[PDB]
């Protein structure tokens, strides 16, 4: 099967900074799609940052362009993904997937911003 | 004092002639129209999944949540999130643009993408079967009847093909219509060719190629104004029920009545083009007697194509070109929607660069040469659509340039090819080599939209075959004999004397 477990989540102030990864297994990150999905508090599933294969380039959103930071890791095969001053806004738990819809995707890393 | 002389007899340019070619080749401008109906009635526009009733949208703050975007930003057009399953609740198609083609009403957008380009292949096969068939029907039963059941069942089948309830429906009756409308196309050129002096059977092919492309500027301009699909296709296919409703009164070639072995119809036919020319002593003077002692030389197949092995390669080499040329036109033709403009523009100024390239051929043809003309053609166009294929949907001008040249050029090549085919063949068999050059194009047609169903796999191995397809026609049919030269084959001894004169 395929595991996804994901860690990171913890308690930082807003213009820190910390990495989000989970764990894949059973395939390489530069084969398939993958992305970053948030869903505040409220919130519905807002879609973060896309990565497709053999690194094909670096795409994020309107609220996330200039502002996030993402970056693969093939050795470990695991996406190692930072952000640096930190919305508040952005109070989430963060989700990464296989594809661009897939029957495979992480159990979920809840992080807060606070001020 | 054969059958030309008569025909001059009576006029030759007289009013009923022209009226009578006219009249038989107006409805080819829907027959382009109709051609291009299945690119111009099945665009896709942007879809989705539509999200099940079960959670109300106003709480899911827009469509997008229960949306995966796609590599451009769009939602993508065939999977949807469980909060993954494909799309189960249909389709959701925005209007703005389309109001209604068939892929919105019948949801032919994901699992079911071969569809669109198979019912384009249903009809087709619809215009092989029917040329084959219709023209041996043509041959045993006659000209002006062919026509006007043609007219009939062209109507039938737009009429009740726009008014389908299924899909299987709407494919039987576009096969149908295909039926229809080559047999109505070759039966017209072939009467107005008979009906017609020899001295005027240039003027009435440069008046057919006119009529085509004021045919697809016309389709250009109906497309944009009826927008719907029901709608098009019952505004393109009603003008062939008063098409049917006239042709009663065309007069059929008396040619083919003197060459079914009775004269009293031709007699009668003579003197009824006398009468509607306004000469009467000229028709008088002919009489039961006469039309003997000037059809007397008048009155008196594939194996024999296969037999010979030069005539075979000969008739190889030539099916491929027809085969190549026909198969990159209708993958070109039918690819308008990822040009990134509005169809109806680039339509415009496809009918509009129509006719220049024309000119161009029949300058180098008639002042350069034959073989360079093709190669230049062929290859050109073939590299232009490659290379059109290859540059990325990012720029837009320069892409739809680039195809506004190739159609060009492929119109160009056909004129060579039809001018090749009707040249280096013999007379014993060169209408045999005509029906086959053209047998093969439609065999490139029919195949043409099955290749380009496999652009699942890859975004740009349909045009990739298109672009390829014209390089190795061209480096196969470059060993044919240059023909230039005053010299044309009529027997088939001289074949291998002209093989020996070069």
């Amino acid at each position: 099967q395929v595991q996804l477990v994901e860690s990171g989540g913890g308690l930082v102030q807003a213009g820190g900074s910390l990495r989000l990864s989970c764990a894949a297994s059973g395939f390489p990150v530069k084969t398939e799609w993958m992305e970053w999905y948030r869903q505040a508090p409220g919130k519905e599933r807002e879609w973060v940052a896309a990565i497709w294969s053999y690194g094909s380039g670096t795409r994020y959103a309107d609220s996330v362009k200039g502002r996030f930071t993402i970056s693969r890791d093939n050795a470990k095969n695991t996406v190692y993904l930072q952000m640096n001053s930190l919305k508040p806004e952005d109070t989430a738990v963060y989700y990464c997937l296989v594809r661009v819809g897939s029957w495979y995707h992480g159990q979920g890393t809840q992080v807060t911003v606070s001020a | 004092m054969a059958f030309n002389d008569l025909l001059k007899q009576v006029g030759g340019v007289g009013r009923f002639q022209l009226i009578q070619v006219t009249m038989v080749v107006a409805p080819l401008l829907l027959m382009a129209s109709h051609n291009t109906l299945q690119n111009f009635t099945a665009a896709i526009p942007p879809h989705h999944c539509r999200p099940p009733a079960n959670a109300n949208l106003s709480k899911d703050g827009g469509l997008e949540a229960w949306l995966p975007l796609d590599k451009q930003g769009q939602p993508e057009s065939c999977l949807r999130f469980t909060s993954t399953e494909p799309c189960i609740d249909g389709w959701v198609y925005d209007n703005s643009t389309f109001p209604s083609t068939i892929v919105t009403e019948w949801n032919l957008v994901c699992s079911h993408r071969a569809f669109r380009q198979l019912a384009q292949s249903l009809y087709m096969v619809g215009v092989l079967l029917g040329a084959m068939v219709f023209g041996y029907l043509a041959d045993r039963l006659g000209r002006r009847k062919v026509l006007i059941l043609n007219y009939l069942q062209t109507a039938v089948s737009g009429t009740c093909a726009a008014y389908a309830p299924n899909y299987t429906v709407y494919c039987v009756f576009r096969l149908l219509s295909g039926m229809s409308l080559a047999s109505i196309a070759i039966n017209c050129m072939t009467l107005n060719v008979e009906w017609m002096p020899i001295h005027t059977r240039a003027y009435v092919g440069t008046l057919i190629g006119y009529v085509y492309s004021l045919g697809q500027f016309l389709l250009a301009g109906i497309a944009y104004a009826v927008p719907h699909w029901r709608h098009l296709q019952l505004v393109v296919s009603v003008p062939f029920f008063i098409a049917f409703i006239y042709s009663w009164f065309f007069i059929e070639s008396a040619r083919w009545y003197s060459s079914s072995g009775r004269l009293d119809l031709t007699l009668r036919a003579l003197q009824r083009v006398a009468r509607i020319n306004g000469k009467q002593e000229e028709g008088a003077k002919l009489s039961i007697e006469v039309l003997r002692t000037s059809l007397q030389k008048e009155l008196t197949s594939a194996m024999e194509l296969l037999r010979c092995p030069t005539l075979r390669h000969l008739f190889l080499c030539l099916s491929m070109l027809w085969f190549a040329t026909s198969f990159a036109y209708y993958g070109l033709v039918m690819d308008l929607q990822g040009f990134g403009v509005s169809m109806y523009l680039i339509q415009v100024i496809f009918g509009a660069v129509d006719l220049p390239a024309k000119f161009v051929c029949f300058l180098v043809i008639n002042s350069m040469g034959r073989r360079p003309a093709q190669m230049a053609s062929l290859l050109l166009a073939g590299i232009c659509i490659l290379v059109n294929g290859i540059i990325p949907k990012s720029h837009t001008i320069i892409r739809t340039s680039l195809a506004v040249l190739g159609k060009g050029c492929l119109a160009s090549s056909f004129n060579c090819i039809f001018l090749y085919t009707g040249e280096l063949y013999p007379t014993v068999i060169r209408q045999t080599g005509l029906g086959m050059g053209s047998t093969m194009a439609r065999v490139g047609s029919i195949v043409s939209p099955l290749v380009s169903m496999t652009a699942e796999f890859y975004p740009s191995m349909p045009l990739f075959i298109f672009g390829a397809v014209p390089v190795v026609a061209s480096a196969v049919t470059a060993l044919l004999p240059e023909t230039l030269g005053q010299p044309l084959p009529d027997t088939v001894q001289d074949l291998k004397s002209r093989s020996r004169g070069k």
